[PDB]
């Protein structure tokens, strides 16, 4: 700050510390996971 | 005299003995709060709970003044959320059909 | 214990019961609360005479 | 920033019927055939043009969910369905090409598995 | 529901501006709703008019 | 566990408790043990799987 | 030099002697220093640990209602759980101390059964007897772990010993079996528990720890018992157990119990614990 | 059970039932509430005529 | 049992020491309801417990009369393991996800769900209803979505998102968004837009119970908190940035 | 050691995946299982969990 | 089916909800839609009118 060094990076709190870890990455796409477990049991009986 | 009430109505209690348990005494360089428990703060936030102050609804409580902390405004007593409600109100609430919102626009 | 409020009120709330205190008090004793001209260490500074 | 530069100063209404001497006829907004077989040409012609993802193909969804989502966009409407065409390149919350990756992914190393 | 009660029965005019009431009739209470927000004021009671 | 506070509300439900008795179900290796507690997730409502 | 000059304070109705005393210092070199603390009744009762002494009628009649403290402190220790409480540290402090008030008895005993090669035929009589003493020596303090350690290898078995030994054993470590089996059979005759399992287990399960550790049935001669230095709690032998700029100035802003609160005097910007700034929605 | 239900014939019986709950769990009334300070102090719920 | 009954079917031996028997014994007594108590008050000691399991405990405390506490404090072990019973389980020895009923008005089938972000600046109101004629349309303050996010397809797309992710179809849903923050002459923003995303969803989880679990594990009705640094003096901007700074 | 380890998780997790023939509708996953479980997740088969991909 | 019809519970077997296929679909009912300048007129006519009340009334 003045006169002084800045602090290294991970001496601050987490930048995201206030978004909760779901969102972090979002895991979208839960439609197609029935879709794609169907298919894969049909794939094994071919 | 005017001074005639400030007089002490009780004797107060002496300072006889030592430091309580584990108290934050200050050694060559130790950074001490005289305001934290040193017990129980130093207990595990997963076993005690992120809780301050009893989990009750926050009506009983109020912020006091000069104080940093609150205080019940009917000192020491508490009623639990079940007190709050309806008899066996689901999440406890006025009316177990909707929420807040819910309530709202539905009268709407 | 300590005090956590004060209030003034009438001492007929709380006063020695009846068949505790000496009888008529008014009648038989001539009594004057009154502040003790020495300086006290410690004890009330009002006394009963 | 702005997309109605170009266009007039009028804020006033209109009626075909009471200002003008012709017949009145009502265009709307594609329905869902019109709409399909428009769309299916901006993107597929567009690509055997070149004008499109081309090698990039996997990047962008399959034609039916980029029907489904410009559908919703555009509300169908003509203008709009040209315009979210385009502003599809940068479709930020669209998962599939990604989940269907890992799928075909898995099975392959499966294939591995079993051939070993 | 289920509860006796004598409603003042109302009568139906569009000469009417606002409600027309009438001399009290027996009635069963068919549903009353408490929740605010199924009976918004002015409060209502379905009823089941005895005579008719 | 009845919830008391609302946090705890927010981590019960009736169709989850069917899980939680599926559990103690598959628990028991006789059917005389077995039908208390079906009998119990019966009358406490519970939805059943 | 210009001396600051401060007159004294003589006591008052409400400014008693010994207030004045510990709240107001006529030098002026000792302002300013730190904050002093002081007991009364229970606080100086758990600090001082002046063991009660027997007496007349009330302290025995209270010694013969007196029940369990084991199961009172955990009592007193669930309750926290009670709507109308917190979760103390302190309250489970006084669980884990009534829990573990012989603990060290248990680790002595652990070193007679695996610290010593050969300690004779723990079955018999005799030397089940010198255990027996030594241990209701350990605990009630008469002896020092040491001293009874000591004693215990030093003790009284058999005339010409090694040479009976060398009859049985090749590098003379005898089976450990006889022992364990003694010195929890000690542990039980001797009254030491409340609840009686807890002898065994506990003297079992220290060793069993102590199993998968280098060297682990030799110690040091100074580190194993008392002694003026020692090692820090974690590493004793057979014992139970074995932003970030700005947080020196946050301190208080967790989630804190506290003692004493803070007031307005003494910190500035401080809303109070139980505030939450960045609040989240919930149903 | 009020209706006899088809299941009762296989409900287990009370052999080895000495942990038996009904009498496990059933309290004296005067168990349920302490009498406390707060109680004693307590305010009048209706308007005194004189206090 | 077998174990015991062949161990006593024995009897004694002619080990030395009663080696084999003192083994048998040794080992028997593991297995013990006392001993497993013991355990637990083992791990106990070490605070390998968490809240839930105190609260727990504390309930299967409250469940004794004084004269339970009275017949199972005999044993002098047992009492620990009535209170201990389920810690000791789980030492020795899980909800998904929570699945709920309808919120519906009967009459309207709507269904009200709200979303927001800053905790102030934007605060809606998703009002949801099914629409049998397979039209469907979004609403903001009165206004269709398009205009609303501005044909900005990125915003919108977040709008759309709780509609896939439980697998249904947005035509058969008619929602209307209200704005409960601060209003503004423009909503479209992103921040905004994750917030009517938040609103639709937490309306369409009242509407239709088990969707609430694929769009949980997509994490469209988490809640972040984040806001813009309150207004203050001592900042240039009023917001972040510090005073200019001179070596004396 | 840790050769031996990641071995034998790859197998039976192929053996998971792997023994689905008459699963789809099969005993060996429960009903509830199909309910809460069946959706991509950190533990599952998550997108990727790290920033710079 | 619509989609309040349809069986999402692998497990259970549920009544269909009576508002179903039922409440049928008109913009005049739902969802909401307005010209802006009749909403302007609305939101200050309501802010104009908060003190004209006949508390009073037979």
């Amino acid at each position: 700050r003045r006169g002084k060094p800045r602090p290294r990076a991970g001496m601050f709190p987490d930048k995201y510390r206030r978004v909760p870890m779901l969102l972090k990455p979002q895991q979208g796409g839960q439609q197609y996971f029935n879709h794609f477990l169907i298919r894969s049991t049909n794939d094994r009986l071919t | 005299y005017y001074w005639s009430r400030y007089r002490m109505p009780t004797q107060m209690p002496k300072f006889d003995g030592p430091a309580p348990v584990a108290a934050p005494q200050s050694m060559n360089s130790t950074k001490t709060n005289e305001f934290i428990d040193p017990i129980d703060d130093k207990f595990p936030m997963s076993i005690r709970g992120p809780l301050v102050r009893p989990d009750v609804p926050e009506d009983q409580y109020v912020d006091s003044w000069y104080i940093c902390t609150s205080m019940t405004h009917h000192m020491g007593d508490y009623r639990p959320w079940s007190a709050s409600a309806p008899p066996n109100a689901f999440r406890f609430r006025p009316f177990n059909e909707f929420d807040a919102k819910g309530r709202e626009y539905v009268q709407y | 214990q300590g005090a956590v409020a004060t209030a003034e009120i009438p001492a007929f709330f709380n006063e020695r019961p009846a068949w505790e205190r000496p009888p008529l008090e008014e009648t038989l004793y001539v009594t004057t609360n009154k502040e003790r001209y020495d300086d006290v260490r410690g004890g009330d500074i009002y006394y009963d005479d | 920033t702005d997309r109605f530069a170009n266009s007039l100063d009028e804020y006033a209404p209109y009626d075909p019927e009471k200002d003008s001497h012709f017949h009145p006829i009502q265009i709307g907004n594609f329905d869902e055939y019109e709409y399909r077989s428009f769309l299916r040409f901006l993107i597929n012609s567009g690509e055997l043009a070149g004008l499109g993802w081309g090698p990039l193909w996997h990047a962008s969804s399959d034609f039916e969910r980029k029907l489904y989502k410009i559908g919703f966009l555009s509300g169908r409407n003509p203008q709009g369905v040209v315009d979210h065409y385009h502003q599809e390149l940068v479709w930020r919350y669209d998962y599939q090409r990604t989940r269907q990756k890992q799928y075909l992914l898995k099975r392959r190393m499966e294939g591995m598995s079993r051939g070993a | 529901e289920g509860l006796p009660v004598r409603a003042r029965r109302p009568i139906f005019s569009s000469s009417a501006e606002q409600r027309i009431a009438g001399g009290p009739q027996r009635a069963v209470i068919i549903q009353y709703h408490h929740q605010p927000f199924f009976n918004p004021e002015p409060r209502l009671v379905k009823v089941a008019f005895q005579c008719d | 566990l009845e919830p008391c506070t609302p946090r705890e509300w927010l981590q019960f439900s009736h169709r989850n408790l069917a899980y939680a008795y599926n559990g103690a179900l598959r628990a028991c290796h006789s059917l005389p043990s077995m039908l208390l507690l079906y009998k119990e997730m019966k009358q406490r409502g519970v939805k059943v799987d | 030099a210009k001396r600051r000059v401060i007159v004294p304070i003589h006591p008052t109705p409400n400014f008693p002697a010994h207030f004045i005393k510990s709240a107001f210092t006529t030098d002026p070199l000792k302002e300013k220093q730190k904050a002093r603390f002081s007991s009364g009744g229970e606080a100086m009762r758990e600090v001082q640990d002046i063991p009660k002494n027997l007496e007349g009628e009330r302290s025995r009649r209270d010694l013969a209602s007196r029940g369990d403290t084991e199961f009172q402190a955990l009592v007193e220790f669930i309750e926290g759980a009670s709507y109308d409480q917190l979760i103390s540290g302190r309250r489970f402090k006084k669980v884990y101390d009534v829990l573990s008030e012989n603990d060290d008895m248990f680790i002595w005993l652990c070193h007679t059964a695996m610290s010593v090669l050969n300690p004779g035929d723990m079955r018999s009589r005799l030397i089940y007897n010198h255990l027996r003493i030594l241990a209701e020596s350990v605990a009630s303090g008469e002896m020092t772990q040491r001293t009874a350690f000591r004693f215990f290898e030093s003790a009284v078995r058999s005339p010409a010993y090694r040479e009976i030994a060398k009859r049985q054993l090749e590098g003379g470590a005898a089976t450990r079996l006889a022992g364990i089996s003694a010195a929890a059979d000690v542990m039980r005759r001797m009254g030491l528990t409340r609840r009686p399992m807890s002898s065994y287990f506990e003297l079992y399960q220290r060793i069993v720890e102590r199993s998968e550790a280098m060297t682990p049935w030799g110690f040091p001669p100074l580190f194993q018992f008392e002694e003026r230095l020692s090692l820090e709690p974690r590493l004793k032998f057979f014992s139970r157990a074995s932003g970030h700029v700005m947080t020196p100035h946050t301190t208080l802003h967790g989630r804190r119990i506290f003692w004493i609160p803070p007031t307005w005097n003494r910190a500035g910007r401080f809303l109070g614990p139980h505030v939450t700034l960045y609040p989240g929605m919930t149903p | 059970s009020n209706t006899e239900h088809f299941l009762d014939k296989y409900e287990p019986k009370r052999n080895a039932d000495t942990v038996a709950d009904k009498y496990r769990t059933t309290k004296q009334i005067t168990e349920i509430d302490k009498w406390t300070r707060y109680d004693s102090a307590r305010a009048d719920n209706y308007r005194p005529l004189s206090i | 049992l077998s174990r015991t009954i062949t161990a006593e079917a024995v009897g004694l031996d002619n080990a030395p020491g009663h080696y084999t028997n003192f083994l048998e014994w040794m080992g028997r007594l593991t297995e013990t309801r006392a001993f497993k108590t013991e355990h637990a008050l083992f791990e106990f000691s070490r605070r390998k417990f968490n809240r839930d399991d105190v609260r727990v405990m504390f309930e299967n405390y409250r469940l004794m009369s004084k004269a339970t506490l009275l017949a199972d404090s005999a044993d002098s072990y047992s009492h620990f393991y009535t209170v201990l019973k389920d810690f000791a389980r789980k030492v020795a020895g899980q909800i998904g996800v929570r699945i709920d009923e309808a919120e519906v008005d009967p009459e309207t089938g709507i269904a009200v769900g709200r979303g927001c972000a800053d905790g102030e600046k934007y605060h809606f109101t998703a009002l949801l209803r099914e629409n049998r004629d397979h039209n469907g349309i979004i609403t903001v303050m009165g206004k269709p979505l398009s205009l609303v996010l501005d044909n900005k397809a990125w915003l919108m797309e977040m709008v759309l998102m709780p509609f896939d992710e439980a697998n249904l179809d947005y035509r058969d849903f008619d929602a209307h968004i209200v704005s409960e923050g601060h209003a503004m002459p423009s909503i479209a923003n992103e921040i905004a837009a994750f917030a009517l995303r938040m609103a639709v969803a937490n309306a369409l989880v009242k509407l239709i119970p088990l969707t609430r679990i694929p769009l949980k594990k997509s994490g469209l009705l988490s809640v972040d908190r984040r806001r813009e640094r309150g207004q203050f003096p001592g900042y240039l901007d009023g917001k972040k940035v510090k005073r200019r700074f001179a070596k004396r | 050691t840790d050769r031996i380890r990641r071995y034998f998780r790859e197998l039976e997790a192929v053996h998971t995946s792997g023994s689905a023939s008459a699963r789809g509708s099969g005993g060996g996953t429960t009903a509830e299982h199909k309910q809460q479980d069946q959706f991509y997740s950190p533990e599952n088969q998550p997108i990727s969990l790290h920033r710079n991909n | 089916l619509s989609p309040l019809e349809v069986q999402r519970d692998v497990g259970r077997l549920e009544p269909i909800p009576s508002y179903a296929g039922k409440i049928n679909a008109d913009r005049s009912v739902f969802p909401f839609q307005w010209k802006t300048e009749d909403w302007y007129e609305y939101e200050v006519a309501k802010v104009r009118n908060r003190r004209f009340v006949f508390e009073n009334t037979e």
